[PDB]
DNA sequence: ATCAATATCCACCTGCAGATACTACCAAAAGTGTATTTGGAAACTGCTCCATCAAAAGGCATGTTCAGCTGATTCAGCTGAACATGCCTTTTGATGGAGCAGTTTCCAAATACACTTTTGGTAGTATCTGCAGGTGGATATTGAT
DNA sequence: ATCAATATCCACCTGCAGATACTACCAAAAGTGTATTTGGAAACTGCTCCATCAAAAGGCATGTTCAGCTGAATCAGCTGAACATGCCTTTTGATGGAGCAGTTTCCAAATACACTTTTGGTAGTATCTGCAGGTGGATATTGAT
C-alpha cells in the first residue's frame, strides 16, 4: 500500500510527442523505467567522482556534462549535452 | 514418404527461434534446479514469482550470447558443429575462466 | 523415476537455446557442457541474491535481489526492478 | 503562482525528483540548481530517442503497442544505443536475426 | 609541499610481521598503495549500495561484512570476515 | 591515557584514517563505529596475505627487497588473488612463464 | 616564438621487432606479415579510447597538464584499472 | 656457418620475455605517438612524464594479453601463427567490438 | 526438367487479457525567508615540463636463404539430424498460511562541539647496502652428420 | 652418438641508486568526552502472494537410418624465421627558461536549512480494444524423380 515511484508518467508523455498513436506494454515499460534509472545511476556516479577528484562538494551541471561526454557515444552526447544546456538556458531564463 | 535434409530443419528453427521471445527452457524444472542450487546457500528460502523469471530470463539470454560465441569458435577452427573446446574457448577469451 | 534436477534442463532445450543463437549443427557432448556451465551461471548469481536476501533478514529471495545480483556480476537486466 | 521546475526547464522529466534523488543517493554533499536540470533533459532525450526507433519498429511489424521486442530491434539496430546499452539484457527481447554465411545451404 | 598521506608505513609494519628481513621497492609500496586504495572503494561502494537497497542511511559493520561476502572469494572472504570481525569485538570489549 | 582506535582493536592498519576516508567518501550519511575496524581488519588481512606470498617470491629469486614482479607472480599464481585483482594491471608485474604445449618442438 | 614541429605518422614508430617482442611475452611463436599493422590499428583504438578520457578529466579540471591521475582515472573508467601510478 | 632451425629462437625468445618486466616498445617514439593523437583531441597539452609511463605499462599490459587471447584463437584454428582473423576473433568475444 | 508434400503468407474474426482512463487523497515538491558554504578573482610561488643538444650504443632496416606450415585435396568412417508416438512431465488453475511490509515505539547509538594530544609525512642529511650489470669460466642445448 | 658452435648458467665484484633511518618538527588529524538528535530493532497484524496440490494437456524420450561432416594423410608452394650487414635514433645527461599547477584571502554569489502551502503522482479501480491466434485457401520451398 505504500507509494512505489517510477518514471512511467514522463515516458508515457514523451511516447505521445514523439508517437501520438502508439502504446506500451507494461513489460515495455519496465524495461524503459530500468533504462532511466541504469542512466541516472551511471551518469550521477561519473559525476560524483568527478567532484571527488577535483575535492569538491558540489555536483553541478558542469559535472552532469563531462560524466555525459565520458558515458555516452558521439552523437547521442552530443545531442544530450545540447539538450541539458537548452534546458539549463530555458530554466535560467524564466523568471 | 518425405524427409528433408540434414540442416534444412535446423536452419528453420534458428529462423524461428530468432523471430521469436518465449523462454525456451520449461518452468518447472527451471524453478526445481533454482530451488536445489539456493538451498546449499540458505535452507527454508522461499523466491518471488518474479525473481525465478528474473533468474530465467538472466540466464536464457546468456546462454543464447555464449552460444553465438561458441558458434564463431567453431566457425574459426572451419567447422559448422559446436563442440565443448568451442565453448571452453569462448568462456576462457571472456575471461569467465582460465 | 527419479532424476537429476539438473537432467532437467533437456537436449531439445538446450538445442533451442542454440538456435536462437544460430547454431545448425550440435555434438553429443555440448549437452553435458552446457548443463556445467548453465549450473555454475545459476550458482554465482543466486549465491549473491541470497547474500542481499540475508541481509535483508529475510527468507524470500526478491525480484531485486537477483536484480541486484545480476548487475554486480556485469549481467544487468531490465525489466524487473531498479 | 507555483510554477514546476520542470514547466520552467520545458521538460516532461520531473526536476524535482531528480533533484531528491541526487541529494539522498550521496553522490556529493551539494547539489547546484543546474544539475538536476540537465540530468532530467538528459534523461528525457534518451527516453525519446528509444521510444523513437521502438515506435518505429512496432510500425514496421503492424503494431501500435511498443513491446520488448521492438525495444531490443531499436536498441541493438542502432549503434550508438546498443554501445551504451552493451552489457544490459532486456527481458524477453530476444535477438536480432542472423545467421552466418557459411551455415546457408548452396544447392 | 602540502601533505600526501598513503598506507606505506603500515604496509611496512605488516611486512616487518611476515618477513622480518625482507624490504621492498618504492614501486612494490606503490602498487601496496593502490591495491589497499581499489579494495577500500570496492568494498566502500558495495556498502553504500547495500544500505542504499535496505533504506537505511548507515553504514555498520554489518555492512562491511556482507560486502566482503560479496566481492572476495571462497577463503578470502572466509578468513577476512574472522579477522573482520574479531577485531570489532576486541574493539568493543576493549572500551 | 589517549589509546588509539587501532591499539583497542588489535590492528596495525589506521582505523582513524578509514573512519575518515568513509566520512569524506559520500558512501552513508552515517558511518557505525564498527565499520572502519572491521574494515581496517580486512584491508590489514589482504595486505598480509600479499606480503606473505610476495616475500616468498623475493626469496625463491634470491633477493631480499619485494619488487613489482614479485608481487606480480604471488598475485597470479594464487588463485583466489588472481580473481579478486583480474582486472587489474601490476605496472612492471610481467607475466607468468606460459607457453602452450603444441608449440614445444618434435613429437 | 618557435612553434612546435608537426607530429605526423608516429603509429610506425610502433615497429615490427617491438611488435614481435609483446608477442613473444604474450606466448606467440609464429607471425603473419599482416600482424603489424592489424596491431598498429589496434593498439591507435587503445590510445585514442584512453587519451579522449584521460583529456577529458585534464579539461574538466580546467588544466593543460594531463596528470598520471588523469589516465589512471581513464584507465578505470576503461575496465583496464593500473596499479602503480598514483590512486 | 651454424643455424638454429626456425622455432628455436622463437622459443628462445619467449622464454626471455615471459622472465623479464621491462617495456617493450621504445620510449620516445611511444611519447611522439602519445603527443599526435592528445594533439588531435586538444592542442596546447603537456603531459606529466609519469603520465605518458602509465599509458605505456597499459598499452604494454593490453596487448601482451591480446596477443595470449590471439594465440589460442590461433592454436583453437589448428595453427600456430597468429593472423588478423585470431586478433579479430579475439576482440569480437572480448567484447571490444561484439 | 515433373510433381508432390509440406512449409509459409495473407486476409479475415473476435474474446479478453491487458491496456488506457478516471478519481481522490497525500507525500513531497515548491514558495519564503534565514543561515551556512564555496569556489573562482586576484596575486604570488617553485616545480616540472619543454626544448636543446652532444655522444655513442644499441636496436632497427634491409636482403638473402630455405625450413617447414599453411591450406588444398581427397576420402572413409562416424555422428548427429531427421523423424514417428504414447507416457510423462509440464502446465493450468484455486486453497491455505508464511512471511512481507506497514507503523509506532523508544533507547543505544550516532552527529556536533570544541578542546588536547599525537602522529605521520617532511625537508633536511647521513648514511648503508642490495643488487645491476659485467667477467670468467664451467655446463647445457641444439643441430649436423 | 659425437662433436662443435653457441647459448646458458652461476657465482664473484664493484660502485651506486635507492632504500633505510634519524631527526627534529610541526600542521593536521585524531581522539576526549559533553551536549544533542534520531536512526532503526523490535514487536505487533493482515493481507499478499507463495507453496502445494490435484486435474488437463501437450513435449519429449526413444531407436533406426543414412547424409554429409570431421579429421586424417599427403603434398607444394610460399611464408616467415634466421642471420649478416650497415648505420640511424634513442637513450642519457645535462643547460636554461617559463608555463602553470598549487596555495592562500575576500567573500558575492550559491546552497542548505526550517517552516508552510499546494498540488502532481500514486494507487485503487472502471472501462475499452489491440492483437493472439484461430480459420481458409493460395503460393513457394524443398526434395525426390
Ligand atoms: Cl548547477
Ligand atoms: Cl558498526
Ligand atoms: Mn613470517
Ligand atoms: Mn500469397
Ligand atoms: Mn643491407
Ligand atoms: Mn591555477
Ligand atoms: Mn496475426
Amino acid at each position: 500500500r505504500s507509494r512505489k515511484e517510477s518514471y512511467s508518467i514522463y515516458v508515457y508523455k514523451v511516447l505521445k510527442q514523439v508517437h501520438p498513436d502508439t502504446g506500451i506494454s507494461s513489460k515495455a515499460m519496465g524495461i524503459m523505467n530500468s533504462f532511466v534509472n541504469d542512466i541516472f545511476e551511471r551518469i550521477a556516479g561519473e559525476a560524483s567522482r568527478l567532484a571527488h577528484y577535483n575535492k569538491r562538494s558540489t555536483i553541478t551541471s558542469r559535472e552532469i556534462q563531462t560524466a555525459v561526454r565520458l558515458l555516452l557515444p558521439g552523437e547521442l552526447a552530443k545531442h544530450a549535452v545540447s539538450e541539458g544546456t537548452k534546458a539549463v538556458t530555458k530554466y535560467t531564463s524564466a523568471k | 514418404p518425405h524427409r528433408y535434409r540434414p540442416g534444412t530443419v535446423a536452419l528453420r528453427e534458428i529462423r524461428r527461434y530468432q523471430k521469436s521471445t518465449e523462454l525456451l527452457i520449461r518452468k518447472l524444472p527451471f524453478q526445481r534446479l533454482v530451488r536445489e542450487i539456493a538451498q546449499d546457500f540458505k535452507t527454508d528460502l522461499r523466491f518471488q514469482s518474479s525473481a525465478v523469471m528474473a533468474l530465467q530470463e538472466a540466464c536464457e539470454a546468456y546462454l543464447v550470447g555464449l552460444f553465438e560465441d561458441t558458434n564463431l569458435c567453431a566457425i574459426h577452427a572451419k567447422r559448422v558443429t559446436i563442440m565443448p573446446k568451442d565453448i571452453q574457448l569462448a568462456r576462457r577469451i571472456r575471461g569467465e575462466r582460465a | 523415476v527419479l532424476r537429476d534436477n539438473i537432467q532437467g534442463i533437456t537436449k531439445p532445450a538446450i538445442r533451442r537455446l542454440a538456435r536462437r543463437g544460430g547454431v545448425k549443427r550440435i555434438s553429443g557432448l555440448i549437452y553435458e557442457e552446457t548443463r556445467g556451465v548453465l549450473k555454475v551461471f545459476l550458482e554465482n548469481v543466486i549465491r549473491d541474491a541470497v547474500t542481499y536476501t540475508e541481509h535483508a533478514k529475510r527468507k524470500t529471495v526478491t525480484a531485486m535481489d537477483v536484480v541486484y545480483a545480476l548487475k554486480r556480476q556485469g549481467r544487468t537486466l531490465y525489466g524487473f526492478g531498479g | 503562482k507555483a510554477k514546476t521546475r520542470s514547466s520552467r526547464a520545458g521538460l516532461q522529466f520531473p526536476v524535482g525528483r531528480v533533484h531528491r534523488l541526487l541529494r539522498k543517493g550521496n553522490y556529493s554533499e551539494r547539489v547546484g540548481a543546474g544539475a538536476p536540470v540537465y540530468l532530467a533533459a538528459v534523461l528525457e532525450y534518451l527516453t525519446a530517442e528509444i521510444l523513437e526507433l521502438a515506435g518505429n519498429a512496432a510500425r514496421d511489424n503492424k503494431k501500435t503497442r511498443i513491446i520488448p521486442r521492438h525495444l531490443q530491434l531499436a536498441i541493438r539496430n542502432d549503434e550508438e544505443l546498443n554501445k551504451l546499452l552493451g552489457r544490459v539484457t532486456i527481458a524477453q527481447g530476444g535477438v536480432l536475426p542472423n545467421i552466418q554465411a557459411v551455415l546457408l545451404p548452396k544447392k
